[PDB]
RNA sequence: GCUUGAGUCUCGUAGAGGGGGGUAGAAUUCCAGGUGUAGCGGUGAAAUGCGUAGAGAUCUGGAGGAAUACCGGUGGCGAAGGCGGCCCCCUGGACGAAGACUGACGCUCAGGUGCGAAAGCGUGGGGAGCAAACAGGAUUAGAUACCCUGGUAGUCCACGCCGUAAACGAUGUCGACUUGGAGGUUGUGCCCUUGAGGCGUGGCUUCCGGAGCUAACGCGUUAAGUCGACCGCCUGGGGAGUA
RNA sequence: GUUUAUUAAAAACACAGCACUGUGCAAACACGAAAGUGGACGUAUACGGUGUGACGCCUGCCCGGUGCCGGAAGGUUAAU
């Protein structure tokens, strides 16, 4: 459900919720929740490393279960609820053994939901299992790279991975980012696709609101003076430089992989 | 409760679990109070045509009478069971018992 | 359309008898228990414009013969809008 | 033509390249052209009959 | 070389142009020859002379096989095809089958428009 | 669709495809998707068939 | 009050009537791989295009989308638009057979409301083929075209809008009467069913024709004949279905 | 809303929104002789850079120059 404001006051004129009415309105569930002190962008060094962050709101972490490691035990999902760390909605979610944890929420997940995590787990959404057990051509979101770690792929709200092939110890997978990658099929998966996809249909309207979620503004660089960034100066407007960097380096179409050690899985780069 | 007609291939190399499944279909049919007709087990039969290539498969017909319910997850089990290729479940026609 | 269980209920609820099957009160109750039916069918579906265009006539029809019956005999009108719940 | 399992009576009323006969070849009243079309149809999907001779 | 002993002559007539592909009996392509590659370039390439000398030069440049047993399948319409196996059996070929394989949709693909010429 | 024949053979003699597929049903399906002119095209051919 | 109009009930029949869900087989395109080699494609002829970085042809495996050959028929169903694989679920109408019931409950309909091809529009998907726009090649005096090679919106799905067509039998709806012939399709009754028959009786539909009508052409028991009820519309061409 | 504390508050900056482009996670990128840290306890519906700057109707032609992306045949081409 997606909703547009009534234009009343500027700044409401275009902002266009989203809206979820089966989120758990109340507080969170305490002991999987801790300190998430906000950075500004700054390193151990205090400089400003990454620009553009800073203010917002309080936020608290949550740790959300990625590794999926409880295997054959059942588990009902208790509720959903918002998480300000992510795009996506988590899940909290009741074992058969007394222990809850909070998993990303996949799509048609509602509250009362039995989910179970293991090989001999039955292929229905929301149940993480092994990709050499996961039939090929299927949704599947919160994917791991290497075995054991956690999930690392598909994990941002409406995203999921296509299961493309299973050539022996390794199976292809069609990234989000329209790339081929290879993955161990040792390598846990969860069976869907992540579900908040109305996320990316929020409009925000005004300026605050950016502001709120901790985005500082952003100067661009033709505003700025010759010394500031390499687009600068000119007595009205004046670009006449090929666009770039803060630091010199060619922005509008210039490549910035290098890796060598993982250029072993991939199988296609995106387009 | 009305008729329909049950026929499933099933595959060939697992050709010796069939009696069993004929029991536990028609045992889900009795499940609903519903009577099956007819039952025939047309041994492996030559396909016309390959299927996961596959040739020569093993065909039971069924007949059955029974609430739509039943019917239905007999479907799905039709559906998840990788044995079985190729139901086809259909109208009422009111009870037959007879060969071809 | 309705069951013949369903029919010959309603003919043995409305009717002065069973075979009395085309008096007005019956042709009324047996028009009402399928237009409910169908209420229950066009909630889901939606656009299935033919069958609604059947139940406009089954419609039309239950009101023609409700004006019948309001000019001819009131009490029967009463007792039988009473009984079927409708007019709102 | 009522029935689609006896294939002997259906494989009669086809070609030789697994396609229907016409109504004007076979006589063949016009409902039990029908019928006969709709049991080559269900025998097909069946594996009973081919769909063609080139499968 | 490799003494393949039967092929099968796939000749895919088509209304420009005869393409004939002797194979064997598992696919794979032995020698091929189309009319438009036998000289006469352009209105000449669709005609059945042009399609019975692509034949003959077809089954040259295949004799490093002793093809002597072979199938005919015969795609699309067009001027060749039929003198086309007539060349095979004048070519020493013993011809077994003569299958047509035209692809035929079953009501699939739309197609193109075309021609108000 | 195929022939076969032992021994005493000359000729191709396939007359199965003047028969199916080669004059018609290629020849038809080369240009538009219409229901316009099919209708009419089948609805003269119907007319001119007729004593 | 009454049953000959209208309607209800019982039993069946035929059907691409509608909506939702699933599945199947051919084919086109794409991807990966094997064989193989110099062209392929295209046209009136060509060229652009694809091709020794290995095309086209051919075989294997996969993905995906759309449409559903044959049956298929001046065949069917629907108020009209329209509806074509097969299966299930929900559902509308029609017709027939005998009998029962209500008892004029009927017909038409300005405003009103609903449905309404295609193109188009909005939001979100999908995107194989085809293809406005567009680009290139030709043709030509020119070629913003026809032809060729590509090709985006669109066509497909969900929900909402639009509200029109040579939306046409260019024929409003309902009812009654008035010579015939050949068919098609779907019921039903009777007779040795002595077979793929004979005799009737309904529903829908096609072709030809009689009287009659018509300016003529033609219509002709499905009327454009002979009447009745109610509605819609017309009043010289253009301007103008425009301001 | 912000800005020249102390002659310029503005049409300038910002902005929501749009687009292009990079980035498959030990992410690009940044601070750092390095370790490490921020990006982010985030994972392409995300993050960085660049331009434009609600919304409405739109965004035409040019790839010769400079850049970028891609290609590998040939020419030239360092250390060795």
């Amino acid at each position: 459900a997606v909703v547009k404001c009534k234009p009343t006051s500027p700044g409401r004129r275009h902002v266009v919720k989203v809206v979820n009415p089966e989120l758990h309105k109340g507080k969170p569930f305490a002991p999987l929740l801790e300190k998430n002190s906000k950075s500004g962008g700054r390193n151990n060094n205090g400089r400003i490393t990454t620009r553009h962050i800073g203010g917002g709101h309080k936020q608290a972490y949550r740790i959300v279960d990625f590794k999926r490691n409880k295997d054959g035990i059942p588990a009902v999902v208790e509720r959903l609820e918002y998480d300000p760390n992510r795009s996506a909605n988590i899940a909290l979610v009741l074992y058969k053994d007394g222990e809850r944890r909070y998993i990303l929420a996949p799509k048609g997940l509602k509250a009362g939901d039995q989910i179970q995590s293991g090989v001999d787990a039955a292929i229905k959404p929301g149940n993480t299992l092994p990709m050499r057990n996961i039939p090929v051509g299927s949704t599947v979101h919160n994917v791991e790279m290497k075995p054991g770690k956690g999930g690392q792929l598909a994990r941002s709200a409406g995203t999921y991975v296509q299961i493309v092939a299973r050539d022996g110890a390794y199976v292809t997978l069609r990234l989000r980012s329209g790339e081929m990658r290879k993955v161990e099929a040792d390598c846990r998966a969860t069976l869907g696709e992540v579900g908040n996809a109305e996320h990316m249909l929020r409009v925000l309207g005004k300026a605050g609101a950016a502001r709120w979620r901790g985005v500082r503004p952003t100067v661009r660089g033709t505003a700025m003076n010759p010394v500031d960034h390499p687009h600068g100066g000119g007595e009205g407007r004046n670009f006449g430089k090929h666009p770039v960097t803060p630091w010199g380096v060619q922005t509008k179409g210039k490549k910035t992989r290098s890796n060598k050690r993982t250029d072993k899985f991939i199988v296609r780069r995106r387009s | 409760m009305r008729h329909y007609e049950i026929v499933f291939m099933v595959h060939p190399d697992q050709s010796e679990q069939v009696p069993g499944m004929i029991e536990r279909y028609t045992a889900a049919i009795t499940g609903a109070e519903g009577k099956i007709h007819r039952l025939e087990d047309w041994g492996r039969r030559q396909l016309a045509y390959p299927i996961n290539k596959l040739h020569k498969a093993h065909y039971v017909l069924m007949n059955v009478e029974a609430p739509q319910e039943v019917i239905d997850e007999l479907e799905t089990t039709f559906r998840f069971n990788d044995a079985v290729i190729r139901s086809m479940v259909m109208r009422t026609k009111h009870a037959v018992t007879e060969a071809s | 359309s309705l069951s013949t269980e369903a029919t010959a209920k309603i003919v043995s609820e409305f009717g002065r008898d069973a075979n009395d099957t085309g008096s007005t009160e019956v042709q009324v109750a047996l028009l009402t228990a399928q237009i409910n039916h169908l209420q229950g069918h066009f909630a889901e579906h939606k656009k299935d414009h033919h069958s609604r265009r059947g139940l406009l006539r089954m419609v039309s029809q239950r009101r023609k013969l409700l004006d019948y019956l309001k000019r001819k005999d009131v009490a029967r009108y009463t007792q039988l809008i009473e009984r079927l719940g409708l007019r709102r | 033509e009522i029935d689609y399992k006896d294939i002997a009576t259906l494989k009669n009323y086809i070609t030789e390249s697994g396609k229907i006969v016409p109504s004007r070849i076979t006589g063949t009243r016009a409902k039990y052209q029908r019928q006969l079309a709709r049991a080559i149809k269900r025998a097909r999907y069946l594996s009973l009959l081919p769909y063609t001779d080139r499968h | 070389r490799k003494q393949v002993s039967d092929g099968v002559a796939h000749i895919h007539a088509s209304f420009n142009n005869t393409i004939v592909t002797i194979t064997d009996r598992q696919g794979n392509a032995l020698g091929w020859a189309t009319a438009g590659g036998s000289g006469f370039r352009g209105s000449r390439k669709s005609t059945p002379f042009a399609a019975q000398v692509a034949a003959e030069r077809c089954a040259d440049a295949v004799k490093e096989y002793g093809i002597k047993n072979l199938e005919v399948m015969v795609k699309g319409p067009g001027p060749g095809r039929e003198s086309t196996i007539r060349a095979l059996n004048a070519a020493g070929f013993r011809i077994t089958n003569i299958t047509d394989v035209t692809p035929i949709p079953h009501n699939g693909c739309r197609p193109p428009k075309k021609r108000r010429v | 669709i195929k022939v076969r024949e032992n021994e005493p053979f000359d000729v191709a003699l396939r007359r199965f495809k003047r028969s199916c597929e080669k004059a018609g049903v290629l020849a038809e399906v080369r240009r538009r998707e219409f229901y316009e002119k099919p209708t009419t095209e089948r609805k003269r051919a119907k007319a001119s068939a007729v004593k």
